[PDB]
RNA sequence: CUGGGGAUAACAGAGUCGUCUCGGGCGAGAGCCCAUAUCGACCCCGAGGCUUGCUACCUCGCUGUCGGCUCUUCCCAUCCUGGCCCUGCAGCAGGGGCCAAGGGUGGGGGUGUUCACCCAUUAAAGGGGAACGUGAGCUGGGCUUAGACCGUCGUGAGACAGGUCGGAUGCUAUCUACCGGAGGUGUUGGCCGCCUGAGGGGAAGGCUCCCCCAGUACGAGAGGAACAGGGAGCCGCGGCCUCUGGUCUACCGGUUGUCCUACAGGGCAUAGCCGGGCAGCUACGCCGCAGCCGAUAAGGCCUGAAAGCAUCUAAGGCCGAAGCGGCCCCCGAAAACAGGCGGCCACCGAGGGCCCGGGAAGAAGACCCGGUUGAUGGGGCGGGGAUGUAAGCGGGAAGGGAAACCGACCCGUUCAGUCUGCCGCUCCCAACAGCCCGAGUGCUACCGGG
RNA sequence: CCUUGUCGGUUAAAUGCCGACCUGCAUGAAUGGCGUAACGAGGUCCCCACUGUCCCCGGCUGGGGCCCGGCGAAACCUCUGC
RNA sequence: AGCCGAGGGAACUCGGCAAAUUGGCCCCGUAACUUCGGGAGAAGGGGUGCCUGCGGGUGUGUAACCCGCAGGUCGCAGUGAC
RNA sequence: GUUACUCCAAAGGGUGUCCCUGGCCUUAGACAGCGG
RNA sequence: ACGGCCCACCAAGCCGAAGAUCGGUACGGGCCAUGAGAGUGGGAGCCCGGAGAUGGACACUGAGACACGGGUCCAGGCCCUAC
């Protein structure tokens, strides 16, 4: 019963739902909606979204 | 010659509305334990849980995704009790015998009550139904029992209804029932965790609908399509006989049918709205309320998968009147997950 | 018990969902001398008038090969499905889809035709067959 | 072209059965010997009406068409699935025959094809009938008009049950039939509610694989089972939206061209286009679908005479199938013995309908919830959710300009702003005011009691 | 004609298409013979891309269909209608 | 009469019918065959918005119409619709 | 079976039952059984 | 460490019938075989030099390597496994 974390927005998914990805190189991807699925294949940057951690990553970076 | 099966079944049929939305109980089963044989609620949504597997097969022993049921239980009240006796073809009710003090709301169901029907020509009535039962004559005692739908702030108007008693001896049965009648029954005195059930219910309407999705017809070929038949049969039949065959398929009412489920587990049994886990006490109701069904508030069953009607239907339980040899064990399982989280 | 040790088959309890019709190119995953194939059959599968028979990871596939060298060109051969595009559900409730398409072709015992497989395979179908997981460096 | 013809063909139908499909009797023999495990000449006797012919009783504008797609149903002379018998049946498999029509019998390549042929799977991939089932259901590839080319025949105009390209597909349902939905009368006064369950329907289930029994029985070896017990899946059926996918012309954002003077806010261009998307609907998602009891078929036995013995049968018993009946599911008081029970009213008025606020229900009707003994709809204020961080203000910005200033874009205020066909609290507004149906009887035989 | 002629190539599988072989039922030289670049809403076979053609169907938009008010025909019709 | 559809991609059908794909401009590159005229826009590949500036052509022109360059920046997508 | 006709299945078989006839054994015959 | 070795800008230059470019074959030499000699042919074994370590690419450490019995990845093969 472990929650999972989004390798787009970040936060936490409860067990049940969701997606995992594979790569065809082992590496693989956890998805909490087909929103951030979709974002991601299509190259949105989640660094310039103020509902995502990696935006705090960036406000750090500044 | 090409063979394939026939499309739909002729089981179900004819295929019409329900005669009323509250469903009758054809067939009871043989229980050994003096009880009440069943309860009614009303559902309330869905969800799902992660329990480790207990029935035989493969995936025992292993946690495992499971979907879920929820169904508000209100305790009944009794209000009276029936003798039935053997006449020429079946059964033929002997008599009823009422109580006299009744909820102000139950009008609205039976229009005509007594007027004075005091308790002491209610105690007369029962010693003379007693005296009867003592003899020999009578088959077989029912308890007659109403919802009480106002305690849950949904409506006023109650749902009525006639419940078997299980067991082989009538004056057990009496004996029960006179313990019984004039009070308020809850589902923990009735129902035990770890049962299979039958589910009754009305399913939900979906009006006047074609043969492609009333039957499994096939769309025809895009020549048709664009002559103007491609949601249409053939042909209603052969030159002889020379008349349409009830078989063929046609459209027509479709959803709001009587229909009964086989064999769904029940999980837990909670109260006041809380389920207890691992000491805690959590709340079933998701954050936000159902959607289409507010917050529960006094009791509720768990049930294992889907069951028929829509949200605010009244649904009838009965025990397994046709399970299994390799049962499961009758006895709450291990729950490592509830999800309360927002379901719109 | 009759034959463990030496052993091509056994158990999973996924059964993912059919993906693949008949007609669908794979490409290969296996080190054999085949490139690409196409699915013409299903090995085990009953249909009905005017259905296609259809394949998922772990399932035993009839195929022809079109692409690599011509020894094996124009010829009939079996295969295994080892990852599939369309997303199919655990005993958790997560889902799990792959990159692309792909299969491992096999003897119709089960016995790979090959050495070495490149990527990431399936745990189903590492469990269903045996005799894979051994020559494959990934199962996910 | 005109007039006619069922006095007369093609065409389906009726008749007939030579032919066709399916069988039988007898016994020459073949089978190492052994007619009859299997095969069975020559000669004789049949069934069906599904092939083709014969005839010309019916129709000459009934429909004049083949094949395919779609949809329903029946027969058995049984391909698989259930149960049995003989064998030239060791086992694994094969031949042949009996009972059984409940379920199944599929996907592809060339060809207008039916059929036949081939491919890979499969438990097997049976064959027929219903106007060669089915064009007021579709298609129009073939065939059978008018145009044209080749070959052959003909002086020629031309022709060919020879080949090839192209070549019109109409309908507002009068009656009945079927699928569903309403309004009445009757059931011997009217009404509310709960039951019974005569009758009808059901495939609601069918089939396969793996493990173990077991490398065991059997067998010289090679090979190679079964009863019970454990699991999984395919086809069919019935439901639901927690999860996953699709759509979501409610909603949120980005952006092109142009118009409203520019900013900001808007209109048009398929919702202009693109991206996301809750509720709802859906499947590519998920849940559920019994084996027992009773009588039988082929067959296997007991007792037992006709016939002092023998004999499964003539009288009697005992067993024995995916088949028959029941349990189970759906419809069901118009079930004409037109039912039972409890309660209310009558012998002004019980009860019901119109009306009003609304859905979980819906083509009209019908169904369900509520109507101030109130949270039914709206509003307000709070939760949850979808998008993605508003305008304005301020500070930067590659660079340009004496300087002031211009400047796409960035940062902060800011999980913001907008919206919500979901939830809860609160009488702030509206569920007011009315109006319409509506049961009442007598004679005879009484019954059971005065 | 026999004919789905035989051989080869194209397919997992070819009554097809292409290339050859001559047994030309019944080819043949201005009723022209054999070739041919460019051109063709001509006929025919294959490949890449693409797709709701199809596996297997689903959801949405506008106009009809349904209800209400108004105007208002026709084809057809022995009598009837399990 | 129109719009979108996961995975597969002609398994549909007499037959890819219908629908879908491509698409404007600049640069690179371009086969067999040929009546040397063509084929040919063969095929195939790369780029394109907004802003800040710098240069050229004709012209008397800080008039008008055209041809190039560098840098900064935003989006899934710049012949963004047509 | 309950069919005058219009408008009804055979060759070949049956210790199924009811009859007729003609031979051969019989007071120890024709089966089984004590005893070759 | 000099250098179009690489870059920004300014020009149109460079090679070629005395044969460029392209292709074929080939490790180079000291030397070897043969022949009267002129010459014809070969250049594995010894020495000097060059290149390579299954095919291809890229790095660390060290005076010195892009390393034959050190490292990293791809391709192509193989071995152990309690998978
Ligand atoms: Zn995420």
């Amino acid at each position: 019963a472990r929650w999972n974390v989004c390798s787009y927005c970040g936060r936490e998914f409860e067990p049940g739902t969701g997606k995992m990805f594979v790569r065809n190189d082992g590496r693989v991807l956890f998805f909490c909606s087909s929103k951030c699925e979709k974002y991601y294949f299509m190259g949105r940057n989640p660094r310039k979204l103020k509902w995502t951690k990696a935006f705090q990553e960036a406000r750090l970076q500044r | 010659k090409i063979h394939r099966p026939r499309r739909g079944s002729l089981a179900y049929s004819p295929r019409k509305r329900a005669k009323s939305i509250v469903p009758r109980i054809r067939s009871w089963p043989k229980d050994s334990e003096v009880r009440m044989l069943g309860f009614a609620g009303y559902k309330a949504g869905m969800t799902h849980i992660l329990m480790i597997d207990d029935s035989p097969g493969l995936t025992k022993g292993k946690e495992i995704f499971v979907p879920v049921t929820i169904v508000e239980v209100p305790p009944l009240f009794v209000y009276g009790i029936r003798a039935y006796k053997q006449g020429y073809l079946g059964l033929e009710t002997a008599t009823e015998v009422w109580f006299h003090d009744l909820h102000k709301n139950v009008a609205r169901r039976i229009k005509t009550l007594p007027k004075n029907y005091n308790e002491e020509a209610f105690q007369a009535k029962l010693g003379q139904l007693e005296d009867l039962v003592n003899d020999g004559e009578i088959a077989d005692v029912r308890l007659l029992v109403h919802t009480q739908p106002w305690l849950i702030g949904l409506k006023k108007k109650p749902e009525v209804m006639e419940y078997a008693i299980g067991g082989d001896d009538v004056k057990a049965k009496f004996d029960y029932a006179k313990e019984k009648i004039g009070k308020e029954l809850r589902a923990g005195e009735v129902l035990h965790e770890g049962e299979l059930l039958d589910v009754i219910a009305v399913t939900k309407g979906k009006g006047t609908q074609g043969p492609v999705k009333r039957w499994g017809v096939k769309v025809q070929f895009h020549k048709a399509q664009r002559a103007g038949k491609g949601r249409h049969i053939g042909n209603l039949g052969p030159w002889h006989p020379a008349r349409v065959m009830w078989t063929v398929p046609q459209a027509g009412q479709m959803g709001f049918h009587h229909r009964t489920e086989f064999n769904k587990r029940l999980i837990a049994i909670g109260e006041n709205g809380k389920l207890v886990l691992d000491g805690n006490e959590i709340e079933i109701t998701p954050k936000g309320g159902f959607p289409h069904y507010g917050i529960v508030r006094s009791d509720f069953l768990m049930i294992e998968g889907t069951i028929p009607g829509s949200f605010k239907r009244i649904i009838r339980v009965r025990p397994a009147i046709r399970p299994p040899k390799k049962k499961p064990p009758v006895e709450r399982p291990q729950i490592t997950y509830v999800s309360r989280e927002s379901k719109q | 018990a009759k034959k463990g040790a030496g052993a091509t088959r056994g158990i999973s309890p996924v059964r993912p969902t059919r993906a693949l019709p008949i007609g669908a190119y794979l490409k290969v995953a296996d080190n054999s001398g085949a490139k690409v194939i196409q699915i013409i059959g299903v090995v085990g599968y009953k249909g009905t008038r005017r259905r296609l028979a259809a394949a998922g990871v772990g399932d035993m596939v009839v195929a022809t090969v079109k692409k690599g060298r011509p020894d094996m060109r124009h010829q009939v051969v079996r295969a295994v499905v080892v990852r599939q595009r369309k997303e199919y559900r655990r005993l958790d409730g997560m889902r799990v889809k792959f990159e692309d398409n792909a299969a491992a072709i096999v003897t119709p015992e089960g016995v790979p035709r090959g050495t070495e497989i490149r990527g990431a395979i399936a745990r189903e179908a590492a469990e269903r067959w045996v005799r894979l997981g051994s020559i494959a460096s990934i199962v996910l």
